C-alpha cells in the first residue's frame, strides 16, 4: 500500500514509533505524488528530515569537538564519513524543494515555509564545508532567506509564526555562518519590536504561537548581547 | 545557554 | 587496522551512533583475536541499542495496530523484517567467531546468555511455524551458559546474576512459565545473598544493581 | 516494566 494517503498515514505510525528515517521516507514518496502539501502534511516533511539531519548534525559536533581538543587519523575519517551522510540527506531535501514544492502559485504562507527550508538546508551544508564550497554555500543560502523574508513582509502580518520564524532562523545564519553578528542582532531586535507592537490584537491560540518565537528571538539576543 | 533555531 | 576499528566504536559510542557502533565492532570481532571484557562490553552496547530501537517500534506499532487498517500491519512487518535481520547478524558473529570450546568460564558463559538474548527478541516477534524452533532454541542457549555458570562461578558473579536475571525473564514472559521464573530469580537472590559479605568492591556496583532487578522483577510478579 | 540486564 502506496497511495499518497497511505505513504502519509505511514509517516505518522513512523513519527509515533520514533522512526524519523522512515518517517522521511514515506514523506519523500508522498511529495513525489506530485501534489501540493497542506499545513499538516508540510510540518510531517519539516519534522521528519529535522530530526534525522539534526542527530547527523550532533554526531558532526561531538566528533569535530574531539578533534579539535586533541589538537589521530580515525577521529578525521570517521567525522568526514558522517558529514558524507549529512550532505546526502541535505541534497535529498534540496531536491524535493526544487523539483516539487517551491512554485509561483500558493498562499505566502506556503511559499515561506519551502524557501526558508532552502535557506536552512543549506545553512546545514555550510555547517560543514570547507574553501569555495563553502562560499558559494553561504550565498546560496543568503539569496533563499532573502527571497522568503522579501515575500513576507509584503505579505504577511509581523506577527505570523512563519515570518518570525524565518527572521530567527536568518538571524542565526547571519550570526553564525555569514560571521555579521551586526546584521543577525539588528535583524532580530527589529523582528522582535514589530511583533511586540501588536501582539495585543490576537486570539490566545495565536498569541501562544507568536510568543513562543518571540522568546526564542529574545533568548538569542540575551546570548549575543 | 545554546542559540535557538526554530523547532520545525 | 583492528585498533581503529575500537578505536571508532568507541567514537560512534560518544556520537550516539549505534549502528555504525555495531559494525565497527562487527568488523573488528572478524580480525580473529579473542575480545577482552572492555571490547566484549562495546559489542553488547552497540547491538542491544540498535536491538533495542527496532523492540520498543515494535511495541508501538502492535499496540495500535491492537487497540484498532492494511498500513500499521505492513510497516510493523518491515520494522519486524529489520528487528530480525540484525539479530541474524548477532547470532551469525556468536556461531562464526565468538563462541568456543576454549576460554574462562567468564567469556562463554556471556556469548551463550547474549545468544539466549537475541533468539528472546526473535521469539517475541514470531508468530508462525519457526515459534517453537525459535524458543527451544533461546532456553537450549541459556541452559548451557546455566550449566557452565552454577559449576565455574560463584553465584555473586554479575555475569552468572544477568543470565539467572534474563533467563527468568525468558521463563515468565516467552515460555509462559511463571513458576519457574519466580523460583529461578529467588534462588539466584538467595544463593547471591549468602555470600554478598564476601563480595569484592569491583562488582559491587554491578552485582547489586542486578540482585534489585531480580528483586524488582519478583515484586512485579509475586 | 519487568527488568532485563541493561
Ligand atoms: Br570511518
Ligand atoms: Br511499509
Ligand atoms: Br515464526
Ligand atoms: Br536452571
Amino acid at each position: 500500500h502506496m497511495e499518497r494517503a497511505s505513504l502519509i498515514q505511514k509517516a505518522k505510525l513512523a513519527e509515533q514509533a520514533e522512526r524519523y528515517e522512515d518517517m522521511a521516507a514515506f514523506m519523500k514518496g508522498a511529495v513525489e505524488k506530485g501534489e501540493e502539501l497542506s499545513c499538516e502534511e508540510r510540518n510531517l516533511l519539516s519534522v521528519a528530515y529535522k530530526n534525522v539531519v539534526g542527530g547527523q548534525r550532533a554526531a558532526w559536533r561531538v566528533l569535530s569537538s574531539i578533534e579539535q581538543k586533541s589538537n589521530g587519523p580515525e577521529v578525521r575519517e570517521y567525522r568526514e564519513k558522517v558529514e558524507t551522510e549529512l550532505q546526502g540527506v541535505c541534497d535529498t531535501v534540496l531536491g524535493l524543494l526544487d523539483s516539487h514544492l517551491i512554485k509561483e502559485a500558493g498562499d505566502a504562507e506556503s511559499r515561506v515555509f519551502y524557501l526558508k527550508m532552502k535557506g536552512d538546508y543549506y545553512r546545514y551544508l555550510a555547517e560543514v564545508a570547507t574553501g569555495d564550497d563553502k562560499k558559494r554555500i553561504i550565498d546560496s543560502a543568503r539569496s533563499a532567506y532573502q527571497e522568503a523574508m522579501d515575500i513576507s513582509k509584503k505579505e504577511m502580518p509581523p506577527t505570523n509564526p512563519i515570518r518570525l520564524g524565518l527572521a530567527l532562523n536568518f538571524s542565526v545564519f547571519h550570526y553564525e555562518i555569514a560571521n555579521s553578528p551586526e546584521e543577525a542582532i539588528s535583524l532580530a531586535k527589529t523582528t522582535f519590536d514589530e511583533a511586540m507592537a501588536d501582539l495585543h490584537t490576537l486570539s490566545e491560540d495565536s498569541y501562544k504561537d507568536s510568543t513562543l518565537i518571540m522568546q526564542l528571538l529574545r533568548d538569542n539576543l540575551t546570548l549575543w548581547t | 545557554s545554546s542559540r535557538n533555531s526554530t523547532p520545525g
